[PDB]
RNA sequence: GGAGACGACGGCGGGGGCCCCGGGCAGAGUUCUCUUUUCUUCUUAACGGUCUAUCACCCUGGAAACAGUUUGUCUGGAGAUAGGGUUUAAUGGCCGGAAGAGCCCGACACUUCUGUCGGGUCCGGUGCGCUCUCGACGUCCCUUGAAAAUCCGCGGGAGGGAAUAAUUCUCACGCCAGGUCGUACUCAUAACCGCAGCAGGUCCCCAAGGUGAACAGCCUCUGGUUGAUAGAACAAUGUAGAUAAGGGAAGUCGGCAAAAUAGAUCCGUAACUUCGGGAAAAGGAUUGGCUCUAAGGGUUGGGCACGUGCGUGCGGUUAACAACCAACUUAGAACUGGUACGGACAGGGGGAAUCUGACUGUCUAAUUAAAACAUAGCAUUGCG
RNA sequence: GAAGCCAGAGGAAACUCUGGUGGAGGCUCGCAGCGGUUCUGACGUGCAAAUCGAUCGUCAAAUCUGAGCAUGGGGGCGAAA
């Protein structure tokens, strides 16, 4: 956060990472491979 | 590679300031071959020029501020900077009263409950400040139209 | 006296078992407020499950969309959801949460 | 722009020789249709309630007068 | 005799009535003249010849 | 004959825009905890139609027991009040323009070419607010605050005019035409002038939020910049900003400089005076926060008998009552923190006298701003 | 806070007193603007052949200012230095 000089950049303007979005949800303990993040990823 | 070009032309086609305008740090060579205005409207289409949100200015302290002024808090003497003539004239506050009375006197000669002769001696007593409020005029009227009654009573 | 129904998706997270529907439906039944107080529901508003990890709620009150989503966010910021999923109207009352968009890096 | 509150003059109107084209806007939220018939000078506007009787209007129309249904996105 | 707010609100409300239906009529009109367009087209394709 | 066509200033009222508050749809942000939260979009042009808008004018009628009436005392037997109408004036409401636009959001497609399709774009309030415009008043003058092009109305009755029909109709629709030159950009701490990309100078329009009396100072939004050689160290002497025990002008030609005073509410205020002033004289008391109390407003609405929502003939001034709505001031009281309470910023030191010029004003651009000059007042001379 | 105006208390009246209203003044504090008082000021081959800072005067007018035009060296203009 750095809301005093400017605004955040709203989350649906940026395309997320699969290898983060893979890792924190590995770590929030949810079988990915089980659920296919691969198939969901653009290109 | 220089942007200056094309930060200009997507101020222009998004319609805000140089200073909102985001370029994609990551695909900078296909933004250098942006140079007409169908390749920047393209771009943003594509979502690699996007237009930052506004800056914070919250009105919620002032809101606070203000709900705490109605309820009172905030009038005392180290509050106040200015005479009290300058934060409240007293042209205003006659111009309010004397349309208050002359509003009351209009409508009570209306109604009926009083007459021309007493509603013009009341008018210049009102212009000549004798009472202080409605509730002043309302009382006096009153105690005019008691004496008034004690007065038929008796003859 | 006027019923607006609501409808919070939660199909596709709750099939890969990232979002708790029950969960949701507890943090809901204890954090909406009616006359600015919690656990005031009573009769005047429902939540229920009508499966497929669909969460349906019945109001007879001025209960608004906006605040819905505003506590589904509350609920995702809490499970540490917010940064991933996203809750979007599709109807008139209904909101279903979603990923965002993911690139293959 | 002119409003026609009469379909008489509205069909001397349309019959009129300087009458280029007709189109037909039809707004379902307020439940309206418009017969638009473009002049040489004005562009007159017959605003009638949606019904078959103003569907029906358009065959009372002349037939030389081209007519034609506004789509949903005035395209460049 | 002096009339009072009364008597003007009424006065005020009297002609706003009057006004919409003034205007209710003249929709009515337009609407029974579109049913009855054909007719008036054929006298207007009369006249013209 | 009207228009073109006309000063400055003051308060009041209407309208547009901006600012502010509330609800709703959608989107975004925050979320240890709290926050039905905070922010963003929610717009409507020219040109027209239609219904209304202060002044004023018209009709009835004849006013003292004078009445109407503005914040501001003007109006009325040269006809007021009242009742009923006619009109100058829209940047007012509705409709056409025009949702088909613009804006916001979503779902697919997309090597490019390119996009495609949905959902909306809504409902209110408030004001000693800022700004522009309009209107009725008012004040000042030994000052009385342009002209012309151009356009219109009227007086007048010369002519021209009908039933082979006539029409020289400022009505509606229709037909035709509208040449020449300028138009980029800067308008300034780099586009002009100063020899220069020079801290100088150079005429205007639009002007957000908070504090506050305030287009003061300080902080923020939109929009802009982040440009004015850099790096390291922290000696003297400087320049700029501060503090200092005790004493308090002992310093010095000379309190030069600096410090002290300062906003607001209340108490109170001398000599002198041209009676207007002096005067914010002097000298004192107080000022935060929190929880309350009190006062100061707007809108709507009266019973019968008939004819049939109005017309009458009545009857009454406890509506002194109910319902709804709304904002900023003022006074009072308790509690409570304290070394500070106009906590930064902002912001008079005061007094006793003398000389001097009546005052406001003006000049020595680039060493002198003054007892100099001017000023109103007074007196003299010349001119029919 | 000047005329003008309203109400009340007196006074035979003319006038006197009290509470308001009103908004005059080549009035006044003071932002901009215009000007230029003082500082052992800064600067002194300067940013500048007159600049910078603080302080100061005035601020509804004998105020400030643009463009067009007029006055030309035996001259003009001059609230006169």
């Amino acid at each position: 956060k750095s809301l005093k000089n400017r605004a955040i950049i709203p989350r649906k303007a940026v395309k997320k990472p699969l290898s983060q979005l893979e890792d924190h949800l590995d770590q929030l303990g949810v079988d990915t491979e089980a659920i296919g993040l691969r198939a969901r990823a653009q290109t | 590679v220089n942007l200056r070009t094309q930060k200009r032309l997507a101020a222009s086609v998004l319609g805000c300031g140089e200073g909102k305008v985001w370029l994609d740090p990551n695909e900078v060579s296909e933004i250098s071959n942006a140079n007409s205005r169908q390749s920047i409207r393209k771009l943003v289409a594509d979502g690699l020029i996007i237009k930052k949100p506004v800056t914070m200015h919250s009105r919620s302290r002032a809101r606070e501020l203000n709900l705490a002024r109605r309820i009172g808090r905030h009038r005392g003497f180290g509050k106040r900077k200015g005479t009290a003539d300058a934060r409240m004239p007293q042209q205003v506050l006659w111009m309010r009263r004397q349309r208050v009375l002359r509003r009351l006197l209009v409508k009570y000669r209306a109604s009926g409950k009083i007459d021309k002769h007493l509603y013009h001696e009341l008018y210049h007593l009102a212009k000549g400040n004798t009472f202080k409020h409605k509730r002043a005029l309302v009382e006096h009227i009153h105690r005019a139209k008691a004496e008034k009654a004690r007065e038929r009573q008796i003859k | 006296k006027v019923t607006k129904k609501f409808i919070i998706n939660a199909s596709q997270p709750a099939s890969d078992k990232i979002f708790d529907v029950s969960a949701f439906e507890k943090f809901l039944n204890e954090r909406i407020k009616v006359d600015g107080r919690v656990g005031n529901l009573g009769d005047v508003i429902k939540i229920s499950q009508i499966g497929d990890g669909k969460v349906e709620i019945i109001a007879h009150n001025d209960l608004s969309g906006r605040y819905l989503k505003y506590l589904t966010k509350k609920f995702l910021k809490k499970m540490q959801l917010r940064d991933w999923l996203r809750v979007v109207a599709t109807s008139k009352g209904v909101y279903e949460l979603k990923f965002y968009n993911i690139v293959n890096d | 722009p002119q409003e026609v509150s009469d379909i008489k003059k509205f069909i001397e109107i349309c019959r009129r020789k300087d009458a280029s084209s007709a189109r037909i806007k039809k707004n379902p939220k307020t439940q309206q249709i418009k017969f638009k018939v473009r002049c040489q000078r004005f562009l007159y506007t017959l605003v009638l309630k949606d019904s078959d009787k103003a569907e029906k209007l358009k065959q009372s129309l002349p037939p030389n007068l081209q007519i034609k249904d506004v789509p949903k996105r005035n395209k460049r | 005799r002096r009339k009072t707010k009364a008597e003007r609100n009424r006065i005020k409300r009297r002609k706003e009535e009057e006004r919409k239906r003034k205007h209710e009529e003249a929709m009515k009109r337009k609407q029974q003249q579109l049913e009855q367009a054909k007719k008036i087209a054929a006298e207007v394709e009369e006249r013209e010849r």
